[PDB]
């Protein structure tokens, strides 16, 4: 990855998250479970249906028959009507194959960014609280509840609330 | 204890291709190109096309034999050829300018066949009973529908002027032809001059036509020609024939409102009551998505044609399960 | 004590859309497409258009009796036809490769009209007299002031021939007409002769008219045709005009150079001394940018036309005040 | 934003600076005040002045009279020429449409990373002779005139004579 | 005690440009612009291209007297005009439909010359005889080597009828001609009649003939003209010469397999024996290559024309040594 | 750089190093020397090397005759072949140019990126074992033999063992 997360010190996916792109997985005295972050997967969504939505809807044609009969003495207009036809499809296909080349590996990135944003905001609030194993896993060096970890994953953490 | 952060993942077998790797698995993907089609020819504009059956858009005009069990609407969007069409002009010679004709008939709105020169009144000392073996219809010797073969009337052809001017608003498709012999005995034995000639004039037309006689080879049994000419009279504008012989007499003609920007094709694929705002000969295709590789040659607003097999666009992220 | 970083923000309120987001509104941005024109028809490489007035094309070369002429620039850049153009060929008939002779006409140095056959000694033993009420001038009956209707002398029109060597070191644009009577009877009484012919021929021209009778509706009040006939003469070549009647001599001519790449603009906005290096029929245009939506078909080095009615390029960064 | 500084942990930018895009605001017994960083500021610019002329220049026209005249016999090769004319119109219209929303999204991110890199840019030769508040903000743990503070801005801070 | 992370630098001076900035000096780079050709014209896909020597395409055809062939190539994938080409039609006049032959016969597979009348038993009740000055060889009056000049044989020009049937499995292109003399006095001194015509005729093709007798400047000494037509006859056709005089008949005729989609290159670089897949008349290039700067105007598989004078990708990093 | 690696916090590059594009030059009692990393040197070759073949290999080739020829009164549709020649020209111009400068400055971001995600990648294995000085250097707290910094390339690098 162009940032490093996914395929990068965050190793895989979680086949057991269902209900956004980017998430938390939680375990605590409590439990275990997976749980979404919602404002980056919905960020992510939205910006990603513009762009498949402007690639799409920039797409405007004018009502046009192709087709073109010549005859047998007409041959050389014939050839310049096939290569303006030729020449709209050479243009057409080499454009559309790039774009979704180039596009795909911008789209890529996007997530690959949005993951590491979304890592190091979370290092940001725990700070030396927990222990940064890499994995993209925090090892919290205190007890943390469900409500001590919605805290984490709304971005509300209370740093001068945990000495211990 | 201890929080983590992650991305989804599933058991999706997408892939798409970027620019740096290819083959790449990815969680979600949407499909840019349009890769299917109805195997239907639909309805452009609310409009049906025009089905000529077994004949093309020239037997379909002159009035070949075996064109006389169409229903033609009032309108069309485009035209119809199928790999049946095969009763062009049956009286073997050039048709003028027809390419054009064939591109400015793509698509009218309103559309009447009429009689110009009425069969029974306009011909007294002419024969109009002329047929050939070459236009047969169910092994009789026939002739076209809309024309009429004029010949000499008990030995002469006396020099006929007929004039037709349009009130119809719209319009007047006139077609008409010039028989040619092979020789010159034929030459008398019908139209009785060897001077003859055939002279027709509008506002927007004026043209001589001299029967060129000579020994030519024989296409469909027959070492004569046929040429055939034709004009588009503007309303309120008059068409005047003048011939001593030769004239293949315009019967019927054709009254209309052309459109514009349509075309014909060339489909074997079945007519239908259907709608769309793309066709092809394959078939009818949806028009949202930018690109197709169904067909080059469309009607319609369309996707542009692409030779790509695939393209794929990563919507999702990239799937490690 | 504390130091921060930060960026730049602003009051401006210009937006841009983004791949990913719409309606961004950025502190700097730049405009790519030019959605202005000046609403007027400009000079093109420094010189200013051809401007016909009433007249068209045919009818400023023919020299049709309400046009004006000799007022015809040296050169111009392209040509400008207003809606106001409605005189053309007043006496009615066809201009053969009418459109071909516009385009290479549409750009021109060094031109000149000059009395190729002075109507006083080029025609001895025929009558030059002959007007026509289809072409009026002050309400009289009159004629194409470029050219002279040949008519018989006292019963008799004898073979004409008349040649033209071309000295002026540049191209010479000859045109003429054929005439062909409505009845043979017309023919006879101002050619005198049934059998008649204009045969007109140069180095790399060659072709031959016969007087083509017949029928026709009346156009302006004429059963009669007039077509209109043209060619370039290269330098030290001849050109020869033979008849037996029939013939509308060449009276005055037009030497030229022509140019290339231009073409005709239809258009009513008022023409003034401004230049411009992109003209469109709405008006002059900068063609400092890549794009512009204001026309489709323009005479220059021109930004590519385009559909967008907004292309917005962001400079500065997100504004967040 | 893709490199999570602008609109990121750093939430809003500063009407009270004119003379750059990027900027410091400083803060101490001397008083506080606004300076722009000269060196990104100037690239930044120097960068978008040629993405600008790129775009513009590399666009080469030669005279062309697009208008062709054909008469009524003539139909097919004027819809040909049509078909040629609205080909280049739908080609250009789609290519320049993306080519702004592309571009426009590059250009936001390259605002965006010229703003970390300036962040960490600091971060580097203060290293824990400052405290990190967030916002983009560092507190001295020394004292700090605008001496020193021009040593920052300058990239010539010293950390070696400040642990007081 | 240290590890360092760092990257490659060395000693190449290859500069890319980026949108952001100017020639960027990078470790490795590729080049993806054709800037470079051989200087010559070689073979296509295989084959030679066509030279004419001192000939252009009508002058070979037609076996002008200074084209020195003593066989045309069975094949060619194009064909090579240069600057020393200057012999067509020696008889003055118009070769027809020029540009359509020379497109189509721009590649051929098989092509073969043969005798399609010979001259001493096709032409008994007229004389074969006839030369002129303007057609010379080795200081004599000649004639075109593919035709033959009839003219009347002792004061009479009887009708003359030919036909040619078509057994060579391909198409055979026929060339013929028609003399137009300058007076109607010299019209009867060679063909005896006045009236005469020539027609000729296939499945595919009709047309007739007259004399246009006309006055015109002398080209090459002569006022006289002559126009020069062609058709392509299909396998098992025939094809008949009818004429009462004027015909330049048909001597030898070409038998030939056309392809498509090539077309004629002018250009004085030497022909050679190597081979490419794009040619050009500066000469030929690679077309591994997206991109060539040498010319627009191409026959082959072949980069596409840009104007760029640079187009280089960086593959490595910054050189920073 | 984007990434502010490359012209960033690391100044130059090293000639000494000719076996890859990224890699470690290590420094110890036993003697000093280059090496290149194989994984992430082979990888931004791979993708590197799709990328141009993308740009070649796209491009679509048909034989095509561009040549037409034309009489004294067909000039129409000659200028009507002319503009369809030039406007291939115009768009194919414009499109090579602008894919050039923008993937020229990608591939350069591209390297960027991937000496960046080397640097934070060996980083995060030594820990506090190492002091950060910059310029992509680590000075080691203890000892470190040439298994030891093969360790670190390798990625294998053991923590647990050196922590005095
Ligand atoms: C084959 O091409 C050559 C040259 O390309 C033709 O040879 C001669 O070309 C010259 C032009 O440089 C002609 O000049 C004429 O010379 C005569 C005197 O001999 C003069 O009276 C004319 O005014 C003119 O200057 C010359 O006619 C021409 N040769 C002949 C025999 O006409 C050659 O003619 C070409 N072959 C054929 C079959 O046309
Ligand atoms: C064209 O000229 C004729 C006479 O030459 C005149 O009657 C007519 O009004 C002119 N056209 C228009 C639109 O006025
Ligand atoms: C085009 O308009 C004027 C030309 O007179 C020029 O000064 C201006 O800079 C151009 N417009 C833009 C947006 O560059
Ligand atoms: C074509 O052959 C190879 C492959 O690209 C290359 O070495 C050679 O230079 C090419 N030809 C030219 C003229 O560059």
């Amino acid at each position: 990855g162009l940032f490093g997360a996914i395929a990068g010190f965050i190793e895989g996916g979680w086949t057991g998250m269902i209900d956004g792109w980017y998430g938390y997985h939680h375990q605590n005295e409590q439990g275990s479970g997976y749980a979404a972050d919602q404002k980056s997967t919905q960020n992510a969504i939205d910006g990603i249906t513009n762009k498949v939505n402007s690639v799409i809807e920039k797409m405007n044609t004018q009502f046009t028959a192709v087709g073109k009969e010549f005859n047998n003495l007409e041959r050389r207009i014939e050839n310049l009507n096939k290569k303006v036809d030729d020449g709209f499809l050479d243009i057409w296909t080499y454009n559309a194959e790039l774009l979704v080349l180039l596009e795909n590996e911008r789209t890529l990135d996007f997530h690959d960014s949005n993951v590491r944003n979304l890592y190091e905001k979370v290092k940001s609030q725990l700070k030396n609280n927990a222990k940064e194993i890499g994995n993209g896993c925090f090892e919290f060096y205190h007890k943390c509840d469900d409500a001590c970890m919605e805290s984490v994953r709304n971005g509300t953490y209370d740093y001068p609330k945990y000495s211990e | 204890d201890t929080i983590c952060i992650g991305y989804h993942a599933n058991n999706s077998t997408d892939t798409v291709d970027t620019v740096l790797e290819k083959n790449v698995t990815v969680t979600h993907s949407v499909n840019l190109l349009e890769d299917s089609h109805n195997g239907k020819l639909c309805k452009l504009k609310g409009i049906a096309p025009l089905q000529l059956g077994k004949c093309n858009i020239a037997g379909w005009l002159l009035g070949n034999p075996e064109c006389d069990l169409l229903l033609t609407a009032s309108s069309w969007s485009y035209i119809v050829e199928t790999s049946n069409s095969e009763n062009g002009t049956c009286y073997p010679g050039d048709f003028i300018d027809y390419e054009e004709l064939r591109e400015q008939l793509s698509s009218v709105s309103s559309f009447e066949k009429f009689e110009i020169f009425p069969k029974t009144s306009s011909w007294p000392n002419h024969e109009t009973t002329g047929v050939t073996a070459a236009c047969s219809y169910a092994g009789a010797s026939s002739f076209y529908r809309n024309l009429l073969w004029l010949t000499k009337k008990g030995s002469s052809y006396p020099k006929l002027s007929k004039s037709y001017v349009n009130n119809k608003g719209k319009e007047v498709l006139v077609l008409w032809g010039v028989h040619h012999p092979p020789t010159g005995t034929e030459q008398q034995s019908l139209y009785q001059n060897a001077d003859a000639y055939v002279s027709v004039g509008s506002s927007k037309y004026n043209r001589r036509f001299t029967p060129e006689i000579a020994a030519r080879p024989k296409v469909r049994g027959l070492a004569s020609r046929m040429n055939y000419y034709w004009t588009l009279l503007e309303p309120g504008d008059t068409i005047t024939f003048e011939a001593t012989g030769n004239l293949i007499a315009p019967w019927y003609a054709f009254a209309l409102n052309r459109g514009s920007g349509s075309g014909i094709i060339t489909s074997d694929a079945p007519v239908h009551d259907c709608n769309t705002k793309c066709q092809t000969p394959h078939g009818a295709i949806n028009s949202s998505l930018p690109f197709q590789n169904i067909h080059p040659v469309t009607i319609g607003e369309c996707p542009k044609y692409v030779r790509s097999t695939k393209l794929r666009m990563a919507t999702g992220l990239r799937n490690i399960p």
